[PDB]
């Protein structure tokens, strides 16, 4: 009756979850550098001094 | 160069700042409520009082996650329309009272019908033989009494809930309305201000 | 008011010691 | 004819759970436990921004991360600066109970809405120099919990009603209705690819929703409580929210499992600020102990605490290219860090 | 006040011994030599404590010892005791009970001195705490907590003022006299115009602070008076009451007061006009105080016995709301303002500056403790900062 | 997820004390409060009973004051209403509410509208 997307809705098609955490880590390291928050920049480029 | 911002934006800014200040000065002098129970705002003055009112309507009956903004109010109008049913009533009122968000809130209740117009108590409560009546002021009609034992019933518990969780964050302000069906505005104006008294009591400690 | 009444008095006072201590030390 | 079709139901949700755990065969935990963890970090309030007269709900941050727009119940949107203190514009608001407002990429469009179900849309660029009323909404019946925009002609707001909107400037009223939703919508996001966005109900559910096709495609049901907060990382591939029950669960597009717990119990106050950084490193959450906390993404690490905020801290930005964090609460201070 | 009179007595008495000396030719014969004496002039003949020698007429007492003649031996006067610098046995001396009264009373002096000392100095102590405590982390900081620290400056301003007199007052009258050149420079003008400021700084600090009280009590009024919270913050009268007002007062006294009779040190009052128009703020800050201090007491005694029964309970509340309120409005001054300084016996005055100097010097050191610890909003943000301490 | 079943109800004799459990699964038992709210047939939801975290806050109605009775514990995450005095206008549906605040009771269980943390609801009848 109402319950009809569900039945569509079922192509989730997991792969492996460690592989998506891999992919996480790589984006995270991959932008570490250039990450502000990550270490304190000097405040000469810092236009908040 | 670059001389343009502190030439411009220094007084673009103090140019809305003194009409900031009138914006506060209009808006401390409004005292907000809000109309919960039983067409959008409603705006009057009464003895040079700005008073900004606040009935809602529209949405749903699902005050859970949009009553928490009703936080710098003045005071809120409680509305029964007893006259179950009442068991709502009383949730709601505890849900108000034991509402963090609501603690520093008073409410004002009015225990009457609100569209002004001029009986079963035993079954819906099973204490009601065992009461005896307060040693208040008696009805100036003085005829019937025994209707007038269910609302010193009703607005004892309401104190009684009241006072369960009102030590001294907020209070309560029970009515009688509908006798006279034209002063309806100087009470909620005399609890109004008895709770901004209270208020600049509590700042001096003084209570 | 009352402190000011206080230091008038010992202000009189001292000034009477010192009279008194000129007229010790013109005694000598 | 009602039971059976509960019953069927329940055995499919049992089914996918088990297969969900049986594809659960690892967790993220033994996998970054080779990582060196950030360490304590210091924040500190460079500037103090002064002028509002009541709570704030919400804030945007601009694209250029130089002007922010806030929204109070004074009836007062005041747009701020972040390389300055003295501010810019003042947009006197019709609505007394705004909740929500909104910047536009291009930054000529602003928004605002909640408790009046009009959706009003102002322009910041004009001849006279004085902001105007471009067009006003009335096609919602419930009150408006968040505003965002898709692009300088696309707007999606959520309402109390139980469904999601897609308004159009040009149409004047909404191309689809999403519908499907079983509690009150009270956040939403963007992903950075503006193609996913998800919505979080009262259900302890989170829904992902297709601007073109208009059909649901991602349930998920992992949390406990009502969702107040929801943001996506900037990979763009998952997302975490804060419930009420202190705590934060990382959920992922590919993967339809929780990845990661964040619970505490030293804290019990809920969450209503969810934000990620430039890197998505830390996972900045609000909290209603006047302070803000410091999530670390891959050891679920507390690196530093946002402390010194009067009052209940409601809303919380983060620059595009993460430059610094501001932090709003329920007074009328504003504070940016770094 | 009398040292300048007593000099001036001095150099009548020593000009007129020169005449007298000039006129009286010098002895041609005599038996004993004469020689000039700072002391007295009494050239007589030559006699053996038989010649009769009048008290000396400049001294602070005169009369009491007129009727009483003095015998001195007569070669040099004093060359009887054969010591230049030494004294005959028979002077003309004080009263005996005089010497034990200024002793009394200097002790009781000294011992009020180092009381309200101490107090002052306790009440500086917790007046500096609190300012450095509040008003330094821009959390709380409002109008009313505005008007407080400016009562607690204003308290730290005349306590200052007060312990800097009583400094320049010490180290003034400590040194004794030792030559003619000493006195005559302690007597001339220029090392007193910093008694002059002194004074006139302390009684400015001592109006200032009872404008400050009055302020107080007309804010509080103003709170309790109105239905609806007041539009915008009204720092300018407040502001004019507290700091212009006393300058409007006490500038009028001090250029008056020197141009009509000038005083070696402006602390001591002798025309009692001078002394009320000071008094004038004062007695206009404690009646109006007095009426909204009424006033407040029978709001709280109306509302807390409609609202909430009382139950025996009410009276403890009165009790510290009264506790808690009296040393803020200084209301507890009246009893003993009553009668003026003019019309008292000397127990009855000391007693009366006894309790008023007992009450007064630790006023500050009590409101400063109320106020800073008895509050809750001090005591609930000093314990975030604790907490955020910890947590580092 | 949440998860409220219930069972238990059918139809019986008045005067046959039986008694209605409900199995909460899905959230932590004692962090949350539970309350009991009943709908009859033609009628509004009503209330019926709550029992806090503690267990000492326990309140009942004007009509199931004194017969009914609730005890909580902790090891079977189940809760159990003693339904007593079975009369003909009793009837009704009950389903195992769920209060959602941990730790605070500002939840509403009374609207007449469908609620998040709700069961399905069981037939009782005499
Ligand atoms: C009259 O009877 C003299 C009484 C006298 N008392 C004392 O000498 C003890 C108190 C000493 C004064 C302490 C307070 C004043 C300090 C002055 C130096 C600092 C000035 C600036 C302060 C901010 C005794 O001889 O009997």
């Amino acid at each position: 009756k109402l319950v009809e997307q569900l039945k569509m809705e079922a192509n989730i098609d997991r792969i492996k979850v460690s592989k998506a955490a891999a992919d996480l880590m790589a984006y995270c390291e991959a932008h570490a550098k250039e990450d502000p928050l990550l270490t304190p920049v000097p405040a000469s480029e810092n236009p908040f001094r | 160069d670059q001389r343009n911002e502190e030439k411009a934006q220094r007084e673009a800014n103090k140019k809305i700042e003194k009409q900031l200040q009138k914006d506060k000065q209009v808006y401390r002098a409004t005292h907000r409520l809000l109309l919960l129970g039983a067409i959008f705002e409603t705006k009057f003055q009464v003895d040079k009082v700005n008073f900004h009112m606040f009935d809602v309507g529209a949405q749903r009956d699902e005050r859970r996650k949009w009553i928490q903004c009703f936080n710098d109010v003045t005071a809120i109008i409680f509305v029964v329309a007893s006259s179950n049913r009442l068991q709502a009533a009383l949730k709601l009122f505890d849900s108000i009272w034991n509402n963090k968000w609501l603690r520093d809130t008073s409410v004002i209740l009015f225990l009457n019908k609100q569209d002004l117009l001029a009986s079963k108590i035993e079954d819906y409560f099973p204490e009601f033989a065992r009461y005896t009546t307060p040693e208040d002021a008696t009805p100036e009609p003085g005829e019937d009494p025994r209707v007038t034992r269910a609302k010193y019933f009703i607005r004892d518990e309401f104190l009684r809930i009241s006072t369960a969780s009102g030590d001294g964050r907020h209070y309560c302000y029970p009515h009688f309305t509908c006798a006279v069906d034209t002063e309806n505005i100087r009470r909620v104006f005399n609890d109004c201000r008895d709770i901004i008294q209270r208020m600049h009591l509590r700042q001096y400690e003084l209570l | 008011h009352a402190q000011g009444t206080f230091t008038s008095d010992k202000s009189k006072y001292l000034d009477e010691r010192a009279a008194q201590d000129f007229v010790q030390w013109l005694l000598d | 004819e009602l039971d059976q079709l509960r019953q069927e139901a329940e055995q499919l949700k049992n089914q996918i759970r088990d297969a969900r755990k049986a594809c659960a065969d690892a967790t993220l935990s033994q996998i970054t436990n080779n990582i060196d963890p950030v360490g304590r970090i210091q924040m500190r309030t460079r500037r103090t921004l002064r002028g509002h007269l009541a709570k704030i709900y919400a804030m945007h941050w601009g694209t250029d991360s130089r002007l922010l727009v806030s929204a109070s119940q004074d009836g007062k949107l005041i747009i701020w600066d972040s390389y300055t203190t003295n501010k810019v514009h003042a947009i006197p608001l019709r609505s007394s109970w705004v909740m929500t407002c909104a910047y536009a990429p291009s930054g000529n469009y602003v928004a605002c809405g909640g408790l009046d179900n009009i959706c009003s849309i102002y322009n910041l660029k004009t001849r006279e120099g004085n902001v105007r009323v471009s067009r006003e909404l009335a096609g919602h019946t419930g009150y408006l919990s968040c505003c965002r925009f898709l692009d300088d002609n696309q707007i999606v707001t959520s309402s109390g009603d139980t469904t999601c909107a897609l308004w159009d400037i040009e149409t004047g009223q909404q191309t689809t209705t999403f519908t499907g939703h079983t509690g009150d919508v009270m956040s939403l996001s963007l992903a950075p690819d503006t193609r996913l966005f998800v919505s979080g109900a009262c259900d302890a559910s989170a829904k992902l929703w297709d601007v073109r096709e208009g059909m649901c495609r991602q349930t998920f049901t992992g949390h406990e409580s009502d969702i107040n907060a929801i943001c996506f990382f900037p990979n763009g591939n998952a997302f975490a929210t804060g419930s009420d029950d202190a705590t934060c669960r990382l959920f992922d597009l590919r993967a339809d499992q929780e990845l990661m717990t964040y619970s505490h119990d030293n804290i019990i106050c809920g969450i209503t600020s969810v934000s990620f950084s430039k890197s998505g490193r830390l996972l900045l959450a609000g909290y209603d102990d006047f302070n803000c906390n410091v999530w670390d993404a891959l050891k679920a690490d507390r690196a530093g605490v946002l402390a010194g905020h009067d009052n209940r801290v409601s809303c919380l930005g983060v620059t595009d290219d993460g430059m610094a964090v501001a932090t709003g609460s329920w007074d009328s201070f504003l504070k940016i860090w770094n | 006040q009398v040292m300048d009179f007593l000099f001036e007595k001095w150099k009548l008495y020593g000009d007129q011994c020169h005449h007298n000396l000039s006129l009286l030719p010098p002895p041609t014969e005599l038996v004993c030599n004469r020689t000039f004496d700072k002391y007295s002039c009494w050239p007589d003949t030559p006699a053996n404590t038989t010649a009769n020698i009048s008290c000396p007429w400049y001294l602070p007492w005169h009369h009491k010892v007129q009727h009483r003649f003095v015998f001195k031996r007569c070669g040099q006067w004093v060359r009887g005791p054969r010591g230049q610098p030494w004294r005959d046995a028979s002077q003309c001396q004080m009263d005996g009970e005089e010497i034990e009264v200024q002793k009394e009373v200097a002790k009781m002096y000294s011992s009020f001195q180092v009381m309200y000392t101490v107090g002052y100095s306790l009440s500086l102590g917790a007046l500096l705490l609190a300012l450095a405590i509040l008003g330094g982390l821009s959390k709380l900081h409002c109008t009313r907590n505005a008007i407080h620290a400016n009562l607690f400056a204003s308290f730290v301003l005349k306590a200052s003022s007060v312990l800097v007199i009583d400094g320049l007052l010490r180290t003034r009258y400590s040194q004794k006299i030792g030559d003619d050149l000493s006195v005559s420079t302690w007597l001339s003008d220029g090392a007193v115009a910093g008694c002059r400021v002194a004074a006139v700084f302390m009684q400015y600090g001592i109006v200032a602070n009872y404008c400050w009280l009055l302020v107080e009590g007309l804010y509080l009024h103003n709170l309790l008076g109105l239905a609806t919270l007041p539009e915008r913050s009204f720092f300018s009268l407040y502001l004019g009451i507290g700091w212009g007002a006393p300058m409007l007062f006490v500038v009028p006294w001090a250029v008056v007061k020197c141009l009509f009779e000038n005083v070696q040190c402006w602390t001591s009052n002798d025309n009692m006009g001078f002394w009320w128009i000071l008094r004038f703020p004062v007695f206009l800050a404690i009646l109006i105080n007095f009426f909204i201090f009424v006033r407040i007491v029978q709001l709280l005694v109306a509302k807390l016995r409609a609202r909430q029964m009382h139950h025996t309970d009410y009276k403890f509340r009165l009790a510290k709301s009264t506790l808690t309120l009296i040393p803020l409005l200084g209301v507890h001054e009246v009893v003993f303002a009553f009668v003026t300084d003019e019309h008292a016996q000397g127990t009855l005055r000391s007693a009366k500056l006894f309790f008023d100097l007992f009450l007064s010097s630790f006023q500050g050191l009590l409101v400063a403790v109320l106020y800073c610890f008895l509050n809750k909003e001090v005591q609930s943000e000093l314990r975030r900062r604790w907490h955020r301490w910890r947590l580092g | 997820q949440v998860q409220l079943q219930e069972s238990g109800g059918g139809l019986v004799q008045p005067g046959g004390s039986l008694r209605l459990s409900c199995a909460a699964s899905g959230f932590t038992f004692s962090n949350y409060k539970m309350n009991w709210v009943r709908q009859a047939p033609g009628k509004g939801l009503e209330w019926v009973s709550d029992i806090s975290q503690s267990g000492a806050s326990i309140s009942y109605t004007g009509s199931v004051k004194g017969r009914f009775t609730i005890s909580r514990d902790n090891a079977k995450n189940t809760l159990y209403l003693q339904m007593n005095s079975l009369k003909p206008e009793d009837t009704a549906v009950y389903y195992c509410a769920r209060c959602p605040a941990p730790f605070t009771r500002d939840c509403f269980d009374v609207t007449s509208t469908t609620y998040a943390y709700r069961g399905q609801g069981t037939q009782v009848t005499v």
